[PDB]
Order: C-alpha cells, then structure tokens, then sequence
C-alpha cells in the first residue's frame, strides 16, 4: 500500500548490491508476496525474485545464486542482496506488491537507480 | 530290528489290497513301476500319510508302534531337502542341536557329528558349501550323502530312503548303494525304493518286495525272484536285467492272474506262517528359536543376489525419486507434485512385498518333513523366519527411502515429521508383507499367489485417495475403503506432511479464504480428501495398520497349522 | 451429509447487550461458513459470508470468530432492529444442510 | 542311400576329435554318456550346427551335401513340437501346405497323409486333439507318433530322430521301435541316439557308433559289438545288459588307452578301406502367411482359458471403473475423478501387455526347427502371427472398456470423442505391446523378460504426468518424457475429455478468470499439465504411438532374423 | 439481481408441483448458479437443488427422483418441477442465487407459500 | 519459460484516434494476462488485469479482447494523457516475464 526503497546509488563491480524497502501502512508478514523488478535503460523491465510472507522465496533463473533477498519483520523490510556484479546491470531497481489472488503487481516503489562503474 | 506288516488296505479308492511280509536287518528294496505302490506302501510303513486309511497293523520285533516312531527313525525325501547355502557342517550340526537331547554336550555332539561324515566319506567336503543357483558347490554324488548323515544323527534302527539313485548317474548310482550295504552289515535297517536298476544293483539286495497296481506280487530275497518267475512258466533270455524282466511280466513280455500264482506260493505260506508266530516335546521353546533364526540369517547371508538386489533397487529407485522432484515448490503445482511421490512411496512398499510369496513357498518341502520327523513346533517355526527373514529385510529399505528422498525432496523439515514418515513406511512395509504371508502360506506354486498379490493391490490402490475421491463414491461402495491397506500408510503420509503448508503465493489463506475453489491451504486439501485434522486422525492409521498385521500374521500362523501334512 | 447445531435455541436478552450465538458443525468447515438474518415475513438476508467478512449494509456490531468445528456470532450492543431469527450455513460439501435456527427476545 | 563321414573336428574348445564310419540303409544307433558326442554327431550329420566348427567332408552315394538338405531329410525334435491343441489329421495337412509344392491338388495331398496316418497307425486318433494341460488329449505313446510324420510328408530318405525313447515309458517305447524296423525295411536310413537302451531294444538294431568325451569308440554292426570288446579285455557276465556294460566300461568297471585299441581295430581297417573307395522359398509368400495366421488362429480358439480369461477380466474390471466412478460431477472433486480413472485406463492398458511375452517365448523352439526346416520365412511368420494373436486379441478389450465405462461414467457426450476414446486405447494397447516383442523376442526364459517389462514401465509412469508435473522437471531429467508410452495416451484422453467442460459451479471462468490458482475450467487443468490446445496437439500422441509401434516391431523383426539359429 | 416466484398457491396430494422464477436484471445464461430454497413452518430451512448456468444440475439426495429443475432461456425463467407430493412438505418455497466464486447465497426471491391438502 | 512479443515497436497517431497494440505469447496464457502504463519518469501502475477486466482509476476507453496466444489492448479515442509506455505481462509460469514494451507517438 506504501513502499519506498532506499541504498547506495553507486558501487564498484565485482562487490555486492544491498537495497532496501520499508513497507508502511501494513505488516509485511501479513498477506502479500513481495517483489523486486529492475529496469534496464533500453527499456526492458526484467522480474528478478519474491519472498513470500512466510520468509519462503523463488528466484528467476536467469539469475542463479548472484541474488537472494532477506526480511527483517521487527520494523516491515525486506532486503535485496546482489552479489558478483557486472557493469552490464546498471538498471532502476524497484520493489512491488503482489496479490497472489488476484495476479498482478498491485503496488510499485517509487524506484532507485543503481550505477555500476568506476 | 524286523518290521512285519500284515493285510494293510489303504484307501483316500484303495490304493492297497493286501500286502504281507517283514523285513530283517539287510537290504530291503521295493521294487515296481511307477503307478504302482512303490511309493505309497513306503509312505505307510514311515508313517507319513493319514491314519485314517490305515486298516493292518505294522510291528517292531513283537511291539506295535508308538509315536516315539517318527523320532526314533529316519526318513530321507527323494530330491534333497539340504540347506544349499549352509555347508555339510552346518547342516549336521543344525540337525544335532535339534533332535537330540539337551544334557549332551557339544564336545560330545561334535564327535558325534565326526563319526557319521568320517562314516560318509565327506572330509574332503567336510567345510565346502553344498551348493546352489549362484554358489558353485559339492556335486549331486554327495548332496545326497548329505542328507542320509542328517538322519543319521539318532543313529536309528530304521532307515526310509525314497528313490536313493533318481537323479544321479549310473556311476554315481554304485558309490551310494555301496555305502548302504555298508551300513546294512552294521545293524540298521535299510528300507528303500528303486525306480528300474541295474544288475549291478541288483546283485546286492537281501529282500525284495515287487509291487504293482496295489497287488503284493513278490516278496523274499531278491536271488530267488528270478528263479520263482522261472518257475511262474516263463523264461529270461541271455543277457538280460532281471529288474527289467520283472517288469517285463507286467506289461506282457493279467495283474489278476499273476496275483494268484503268487498266493499259491510257498514263499505266500513262508511268510504267512511267520506273521502269525509273532502275531499270536523333547526340547523347549526358546531353544528351537534360537538356531532356526540362526539357520535362515546365514541362508539370507548365504544367497546376497537376492538380498542385496532389494537394497540396490532401493538405493537407484531413492536417488531417482530424488532427482525427479528435486526442491518442491509452495505454487499451485505443488499439491500435485507432494501427493504425487507420497503416493509412489506406499505403493513401492505394496508391490515390493509380493518378493514375500518367496517365503514360505519356497521352504514348503522343507517345513513339512522337518515338522514330521518333530525338529521344532509351528509356532517356534513361524516367530523365527519372521525374526529372521521378514523383521531385518523390511527395516532396511523403509530407512534407505527416509535417509534419501527426505532431504533432496524437502519436505516438512521437523525432527519428528522425519521419523513419523520413517515409522509409517516401516508399518506398511509389514502389513502389505503380512498380506503376503496370509495368502501364500499353505501353496506350493508360486504363480498363483504372484497373481492374486497383484489382483488385491491394485484394487486397494483405486481406493487410496489419489485416483477417486473418497468422499464421493456411492454409499453403498465406501465401506470397501476400509479394506485396503495403502490408504492407512498414504493418508499418514498426507497427513504428516501437508499440516503447516500453504500453496497460494502471496495469499494469505489460513486466517480468511477470501474466492474459494482454491485449494490454497494444506488443510483445505486435506479435508477435501476426506482426512481428519485431529492428532487422532494422523494415529488412527497406525493401529489400523497393526491390527491388520496380527490378524493377517494369525491367519498366516493357522493356515500353516491346518494344512494336509501328510 | 454435514448436520448444523445451534444449540443455543433461543435467548431472552435486553437492549444494548453483549449476545453471541454458537454453531457447531458435524465436521471441518474450514470458514466456509455463513450467517442470515430472518425478520419475520421475508425472506433470508446474507450477514456474514466466510465467517469473518461481513457485507454491505450492516453495522459492525456483528463479528464472527470461527475456527476448525467452533463457529460463532457475536452481536454487541444490539439494537431494536436485530431481533429475529439467525441461521448458520456450511458451503462445504453439496447437500447444502442450514442450522435449525435460533430466535432472539426481549424481557 | 548311404552317409559317409570323415576326419571331423568340430570346435566352439574342440568337442569333437576324428570320427570315421559310414551309415548304409539299415538302423543307425549312437550310444554313449550325455557328456559325450551322442547329441553333437547327431546334429553335425543333420546340418543343425554352424559350418564354421565343422572340418571334415559329408558325402552321400558318391555326393556332398547341398543345400537342399535341409529340406530332403527328416529331423525330429526330442520333445514334442506338435500343436498341441490342434488335431493330427490339421498338422499334417499342416506340414504338408508348406513343404510339397503348390502344384499337387488337395485330393493329391490328402491321400498321402492317408499314406502317413495308415501307416503310422493313427486311424482311432486320427480326427482326436493332440493334448494340452486344459484339454484331455491323445496319449504321449502318439504324440511322438504324430511327430516322426510331421517329418514322413516328403517321403525322405535320411531320417534323423533325437532320443525317440526318451520321456515315454518302456512298454511304450517298444511300439515307437517296432515301428521304426518295420520303417527300416521299407529303406529308409534311420539315424538316432538312445539314453540308455534296454536288450529288448538294442536286439532290433543294425548299426552302432559308441561316443564318448569327443572320441570315436565303437563304430560297426551291433551284433558284433559285444563280442569286440570280449577280445579287448572285458568280461561280461550273464544276466547283464550289453548296452549298460558298454557304459560300464566307460566309467572303469582310460579315454585314451581305450580309444587306441579302436584304432588298432579289424573293423576300423575296415571302415577305413571303405571311405577311400567313395572318396578317391518352396512357396510363395502369400501362400505362407494364410497358413501360419490360420494354424495359429486355431490356437487361439483352441485355448479358450487363455483368451476367454482376458474377456472377464475386461467386463468385471470394466463394470468395477463403472461402478467406483458412476457419473461424474462437474464439481471441484471431478477433475480429480476424471483424470483419475483416465490414468487407471492407460496403465490398464500398459501392464496387462506383459502377458505378450508369452507370445514368442513358449513358440521358440517351434520357430527355430521350422525355419531350419524352411516351412516359411521369418517375414512370413512376423506378418502372420501378429495378425492371428496381437491384432484381435488387443481390438477386443480397448472396445470393452470403451463400450462399458463410456457411458456409465458420463464423459464427452459427443460422437467423435467416443470414438477418439476408442482409438486412443487400442494405439497404447499395441504400443506397449510392440515393446514386450522387443524384449521377449530371443529369450528363451519367461521371468527374466517379465521383470524387465515390469521395470520399464514404472518409470514410464512416472513421467505421464497424474504423479509429477511435468513442466516442473528440471530440464536435465525432461527429456526423457518422450520415451514413455502411458504418457501418449493419458496426454490424447486427457484432450480428448477436458476440452468444453467446467469445474466451478456458479462460477463462468471462460470468460473472465478472476479469483486465480482456481482451475474452472478445463483449459487450465489442461495447460497447467504442459499439454498443447491445438488438435494437432491431440494427433501429436497418435503419430507418436504409430511410430513406435513400427520401430518396436521392426526391433523385433531383426531380433528374429540375427537370432542365432543353431 | 432480481428475483421473483410464481405458480399455483394449493395443488391435490400426489399429483405434481410447478413453479417459475423469472429473473430481470441479469441473464441466466451467463454468470451464476440458480437453487431453490424450501422452508418448512416450525422452521427448519432444506435446501433442494441448483441448475448451473451451462443446463447442468445437481439435485439434494433426499430428494431422490421427486424433483427436477428445467430452464427457458428466451425468457430467463427457470422451473422448479416436483412430483409425488406428500402433505408434510407445505412449506415456503424460494428461489435463489449463488456466486460460486463467493459461496454464498447472495441474492433471495420474494417468496411463495405452498399448500398440500384436499 | 515463457517469452513475449510486442512487435508493433511504435506507433505515430494522431489525438482522438483509436489505436490498438498487440502482445503475442509464446505459450498459452488463458487470459492470465496484463497492462501497465509508465509515463516517463515513473513506476509502472497497472491498467487492466486479467485481460478483460479494468482498474479502478481509468476510463472506459480501454478494453482488452483477448482469446487463446493472441492478447490485444484497445484504446479508443485517446487523450493526451495517454501517451507513454505500455507493457503486457503473462503471470502464468513462474518467471514472469514481461513484453519488449511499446512507446505511442504524436504526429
Ligand atoms: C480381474 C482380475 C484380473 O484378471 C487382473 C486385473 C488387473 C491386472 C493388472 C493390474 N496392473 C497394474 C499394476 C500396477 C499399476 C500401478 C503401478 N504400480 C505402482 C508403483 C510400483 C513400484 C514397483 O517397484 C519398482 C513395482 O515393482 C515391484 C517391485 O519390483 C522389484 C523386483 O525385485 C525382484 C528382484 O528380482 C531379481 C511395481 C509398481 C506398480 C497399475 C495396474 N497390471 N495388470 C491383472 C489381472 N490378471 C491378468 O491379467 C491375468 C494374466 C494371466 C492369467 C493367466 C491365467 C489366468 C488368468 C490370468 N490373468
Ligand atoms: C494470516 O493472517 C491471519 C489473520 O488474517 C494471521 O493470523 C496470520 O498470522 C497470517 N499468516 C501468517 C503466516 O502470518
Ligand atoms: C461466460 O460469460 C461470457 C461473457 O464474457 C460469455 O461469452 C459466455 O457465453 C459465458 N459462458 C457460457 C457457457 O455461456
């Protein structure tokens, strides 16, 4: 219902990405899945991975164990840890809302850009 | 020792009209085609058919028989009864720990184990293995020396051998009969039954009885049975076996006619006046289960090809399962996938128990004579072979599914919901092998029951919950899905695993089910399967499974107890 | 088929009161239960659908609490209007079976 | 006509050293021990073995062997070959359609079988069947009578029986040999081999060739055979069987020491002198496939407890399905009905095909003698036999269930989609079919392709898609689940079912979906299990069942024609 | 969404019972479910059986064979049709409406009362 | 998994036009199909689900007529606040992929 996400605008290659969204307005151990869609200047939007509200989660293949996202329930985040980076992903991240009953992506965040270079 | 037998008509259709004779420490032979009595007469003077067709009386030196008869006298069946696995070592001393008497003791049952394979001629073989299918063994020439020793062991007055040179080479044939005679000239009694032998054969007899259709047609020493047919008013040409030329008079170079010359006889008077000059348990319980469990553990030792097969087929079939649904998923593919391997386990523990017709089956011929001559009771036999063959073989392939689909796969990752899967597998490892025992006891072909396996289980797999729905058959059908024992182990297996599980991803089901049809919790699949969500309904499978072990076990147990023993 | 129970069968409650009817069922429901409101002289008028939600046109002094076998009605502070004759309803299976029905008053 | 053999070493290990003899018109014997070369000379002399183990020359009157040996002589197999379930009067004609040639009228064919049965003395059985388990038949004293005419039908000269005494009884063996000397003197060469003769026996010979251990060691008239050996050192006493003596002698009252007497013979410098002097299809492939397709399509009736069974087990099977599932319910439970008792077809179909192992099993060695023998072809006998016993005996069951189930269980209720129904069983009933040919089709032994059949199909049903989703396999196992045949039926009957139907009641889904993970409708079931919406995605399974049905075959096909045929 | 009974008010024990619902404001043909409601005085409410909207129905097992439920759809009517009628089930009759995806009967006829006697 | 096609790329219009954008599947989809519409500069917010259905906060001028592979969307008479980017999702499979995207245009 309210997201905002938060994190480095830069980093170096080869190091790691951590992002975060603090969901407001609802508990994020309640209802929905939660997401994170990046977005490839050259527009093409790309899924990249949920967590589930019960801590459980499902990854793109695409991205195979260079991703992986945490919560932390004590104060309604959820963590987005990118490791091994190339400097070909240097999209606008976003993190998103999903209803599961109904289908779509309900919500969105107000997005942040992430730069690999140096 | 003599044996004497008189007027003995034998029915089920008598198969006897009436046979006299007796018969003195030597060699007495029976002797006759194979419709005939040669092997019916045997059966009644060992006393291994039913006393109820029994009409004459049967005497030892003066005094009728006791039941002490059958443990004071040897009785060797035609093909050998030897363990195959076992060597002739352990074949004597499984006999000797079994029929004699307890107070002796092993340095005593020893020697007397050493005096008969030293009397047998079996140092050289005295340690090697008999032999079987898959074991290169001692040769048939010595099987059967064998299983002679093993009734040996009471060193009893009277011997019952059954077709001692069926099966052997002619060669082979002479060293038995040789040992025999041997043993003739020592005191023990030696009462047998040749299918056509030779001159050579022939020669070393010292009584013969010619039996044909159930008509007593000769009895006295074999050297004067040529000489009586001479005398009959026929004749033996040169060059010819007398054993061939008296059942030559059989065919017709007329069993009526033959009958009555043998009644005007004055062998017929020799032995009629002399049947009238004479006229007028042992070990306890728990011992008998302590060396049958021992004898069959080496047997599953002996034989790996047919052991270690389950264990290796165990092994490929968990690492395929486990590679096929590698990590499950929480979607909605994931109650397909769940009930699905839930569903090949149960049933891999049904199907894999029809090896259990094997069991007793197999072991038939050896049950029967070895409870006769009184090895053991029925109820020491059964508790044994389940100790021994049916307990290890189950427990080890319901552990080798737990330790290896469990993790790969994924499921419920709790200490207990490990081991109640591992228990359930066991339970119904034992029931579908109880099943097996209960059908297969008692028969003596394997095929039949290897049907009748397949016909049940694959009607009790209709019922089990996953091809219809339990809930909605007809009324008057739903009490047939009590009967079936995949159901108890596959709802227990739902029932540990689907509790705390949800399948709708990013919706929250379990506190509101907010556009139902959904199946969006373990549970709402659970019960729409008609399962119970108490503790009760997981535990209530497991004493389902457990009574229907001891009732089929029972039944396993009477079925072995009322059979035609004779 | 799947028998309801309200055994509570009737009340004798007084305005503004706290009241709560109980229905308990022959089996698992799982919250696909419902509720309906008889005036007497019409027909039956939905309340509450999958024993929490409520609809539209209703206070919310109803509430319903359910769980497994356990479901329940709760009415605080009822008004003069909420007289009448509750039922409860599974939706689970296919012979749709009501509870037998249970009728408030006032002393 | 005369044989004469020559210098011949036959090899594999060289079971065979240098044997020298001819045989003239007269009674051709082979004694010895089963060890030796009584049932190899035999086969050599017959042309039943390789010609690469063979190394000396074959003549007959002054000319070598040609090819058309093989049909101008007659083998007989130990055993009998017969058609048990036929009559003797339909074997001969039998024998006759494919051996003389198609000039000869029926009137001219006929009465030289009513030469053969006259002569055989078949008259009082001559319209009788021959004799099964399930069928009173003719007696085994004429069986073996029904089999040496199977090989009279070209009238030949050179006759080859193999053990003509073996398995009948000795009274009974005297009418077979009385025969043969009354066949003798018509002048017809017989060559054979006893175990184990008797005098009445060995009196009626004309010619005698001793083996043993690969060593020639008599070869000469049977009279003089017991007097050679009076001059060789050995005494045989009276009363005594020659023909046992001879054997007595083999095994030492010493292989080389008596086989160098041999040499030194009058009688080998008598057969040596005697070598030296002579030294220095049939039918058209129509006409075959008739007769093999009508022979075993009397087999087919002529056993009704093989084929009637499967009838019953059909309809009561089918009446159970009809009965579990009557009527199905449009409701959330009926997906799980329907795609259950569909599984339960397909399966049904697969695993009942495991009784076509019985098909070229038990007909082998009858297949082998006969191609030998030239009767057919192998494709002659792949394209007859198939169309008398798989192709009927497959149409009838797929017609049952379709007939029954279709109707009670309240599917589809069109026009086509009965009859897509109807088609889908029979292609996955010959499919399954066609690779239990592809196992079985060599082997001699039933249980060892039985299990290989039963372990090739429970990971074919694994991957057809009711136990595993298939679009949730990881993509290194997905390719194997296009070798499974339960996965091409259960694919075509599920499109053939799910098309126009729904699930949730009050609920229009097709449309609008709202409210997902629901599966309203029979697309999303039929998707969500990886299946294709198009109708080539239905004919898709059927030209993939038709295509390995003509790969299996031919697989079976090659097995039969690169089968090692000696 | 609009819902309405009719037929006859009394009818001979052991005859026949007709009724017809006619719905405006919706198509019957296209969305939901249509049941019917019988309510017994001393008032224990029976539910009797649905027609779906594609013509198939599903009927109460205590009401074997007595009942059957047909549909008009020029008119969105559709008949409730019982036969072999006792005098214990006087009772008042409805016609009903279910959403499936919902579960509950949403929307509830006006009402008719039926009478068996002579 | 399941890929998707825009191909019209672009588009040229003119205001008050009715336009139509496909989206093709590799697959079958069932209606399980989506529309979102970024502006420049913005997150994307969703327009029609399910394929047919519309979101709150829109106006009629938008439909989605889809059947089987082939999705469309259709704006008739769009304003000037219409042009953007519109995306079409399939939330069928697990990895949802989304389409290339298109991006109108004024003349
Ligand atoms: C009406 C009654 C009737 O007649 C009848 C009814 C139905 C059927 C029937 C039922 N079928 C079936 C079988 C299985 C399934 C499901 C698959 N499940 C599930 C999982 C699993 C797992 C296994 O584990 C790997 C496994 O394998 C077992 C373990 O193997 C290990 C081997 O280790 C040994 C080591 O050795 C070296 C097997 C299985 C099997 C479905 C249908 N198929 N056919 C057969 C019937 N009779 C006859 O046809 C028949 C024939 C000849 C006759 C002749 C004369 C007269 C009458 C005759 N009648
Ligand atoms: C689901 O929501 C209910 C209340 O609606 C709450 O009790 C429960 O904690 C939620 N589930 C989880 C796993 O948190
Ligand atoms: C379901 O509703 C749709 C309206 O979009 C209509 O096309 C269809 O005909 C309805 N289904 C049936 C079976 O009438």
């Amino acid at each position: 219902v309210q997201l905002q996400e938060s994190g480095p605008g830069l980093v170096k290659p080869s190091q790691s990405l951590s992002l975060t969204c603090t969901v407001t307005g609802f508990s994020i151990t309640s209802d929905y899945a939660w997401n994170w869609i990046r977005q490839f200047p050259g527009k093409k939007l790309e899924w990249m991975g949920y967590i589930n509200f019960d801590g459980g989660t499902t990854y793109n293949p695409s991205l195979r164990g260079r991703i992986s996202i945490t919560r932390d329930t004590s104060k309604n985040q959820f963590f987005l840890q990118l490791r091994s980076v190339t400097p070909e992903d240097t999209a606008t991240y976003y993190c998103a809302t999903f209803y599961g009953a109904k289908g779509t992506l309900d919500y969105w965040g107000q997005g942040t850009s992430v730069t690999v270079s140096s | 020792a003599v044996l004497s037998f008189h007027n003995i008509c034998y029915r089920v259709k008598e198969i006897l009209s009436n046979i006299n004779g007796i018969m003195k420490p030597g060699l007495n032979a029976i002797l006759g085609p194979t419709g005939g009595g040669k092997s019916s007469l045997l059966d009644v003077l060992a006393a291994r058919k039913d006393p109820s067709g029994l009409s004459g009386d049967v005497l030892i030196n003066g005094a009728p028989r006791p039941a002490n008869f059958k443990c004071n006298s040897g009785y060797v069946v035609q093909d050998d009864v030897v363990m195959g696995t076992l060597t002739v070592r352990e074949n004597l001393q499984f006999s000797a720990a079994l029929r004699l008497a307890t107070t002796m003791t092993n340095h005593e049952k020893n020697e007397r184990i050493n005096r008969v394979i030293q009397e047998l001629g079996l140092d050289k073989v005295a340690d090697s293995k008999v032999g079987t299918q898959f074991i290169r063994g001692v040769s048939g020439g010595e099987r059967k020396r064998t299983s002679i020793g093993m009734e040996l062991i009471t060193d009893p007055s009277i011997l019952f051998l059954d077709e001692p040179t069926t099966g052997l080479d002619s060669s082979t044939a002479n060293a038995v009969l040789l040992l025999l005679k041997r043993m003739s000239k020592q005191g023990r009694t030696i009462i047998f039954s040749i299918h056509q032998p030779r001159y050579s054969i022939f020669k070393l007899f010292d009584s013969l009885t010619l039996l044909a259709s159930g008509r007593l047609m000769f009895h006295g020493p074999a050297q004067e049975a040529l000489g009586y047919f001479e005398s009959a008013g026929y004749h033996c040409e040169a060059y010819n076996n007398p054993a061939d030329f008296f059942l030559d008079i059989i065919n017709g170079d007329l069993i009526e006619k033959l009958a009555e010359i043998y009644v005007n006889s004055s062998f017929y008077k020799e032995t009629k006046a002399e049947l009238h000059q004479l006229s007028g348990y042992t070990t306890s319980f728990c011992h008998q289960l302590r060396w049958v469990s021992k004898r069959s553990f080496k047997n599953l030792l002996g034989n790996p090809q047919a052991s270690i097969a389950q264990i290796i087929v165990t092994v490929v079939l968990g690492l395929v399962i486990g590679a096929i649904y590698f990590g499950l998923k929480n979607d909605s593919t994931g109650i397909q996938n769940r009930a699905g391997v839930l569903f090949f386990l149960t049933t891999n523990q049904c199907f894999s128990s029809v090896s259990a017709v094997e069991l007793f089956v197999v072991e038939k011929k050896l049950f029967i004579h070895e409870y006769i001559s009184g090895y053991y009771r029925v109820s020491s036999y059964f508790l044994g072979k389940l100790l021994s063959d049916l307990l290890p073989m189950r427990m080890l392939p319901s552990i080798i599914f737990t330790c290896i689909v469990y993790f790969m796969l994924g499921l419920k990752p709790k200490a207990d919901a490990f081991f109640v899967m591992m228990f359930t597998l066991m339970m119904v490892a034992y029931s579908a092998s109880s099943m097996a025992l209960a059908i297969a006891a008692g028969q003596s072909v394997v095929s039949v029951a290897t049907l009748l396996m397949t016909i049940c289980f694959v009607f009790m797999m209709i019922f089990s919950g996953l091809l219809v729905n339990l809930t909605t058959i007809a009324s008057w059908l739903s009490w047939l899905q009590y009967f079936s024992i995949p159901r108890y182990g596959f709802t227990a297996l739902q029932h540990n695993e689907f509790l705390g599980q949800n399948f709708c991803p990013g919706l929250n089901a379990t506190g509101n089910n907010p556009c139902n049809y959904a199946t969006c919790t373990g549970e709402e699949y659970l019960v729409k399967q008609g399962i119970d969500l108490s503790p009760w309904g997981l535990w209530k499978n497991h004493v389902a499974l457990a009574c229907m072990i001891v009732i089929f076990l029972t039944i396993a147990y009477l079925k072995l107890l009322f059979l035609k023993k004779y | 088929d799947i028998v309801l129970t309200q055994s509570p069968s009737s009340f004798s409650v007084s305005l503004g009161d706290r009241v709560t009817i109980s229905c308990k069922a022959s089996g698992y429901i799982l919250n696909r239960l419902a509720w309906y409101q008889q005036k007497p002289g019409n027909a039956p008028r939905l309340l509450i659908s999958g024993a929490t939600s409520l609809e539209t046109g209703f206070p919310s002094r109803f509430s319903g609490t359910g769980s497994g076998k356990d479901y329940t009605l709760s009415i605080s502070s009822l008004q003069t209007e909420d007289v009448g004759t509750y039922y409860c309803q599974q939706y689970w299976s296919t012979p749709w079976t009501f509870g037998g029905g249970t009728k408030l008053e006032i002393r």
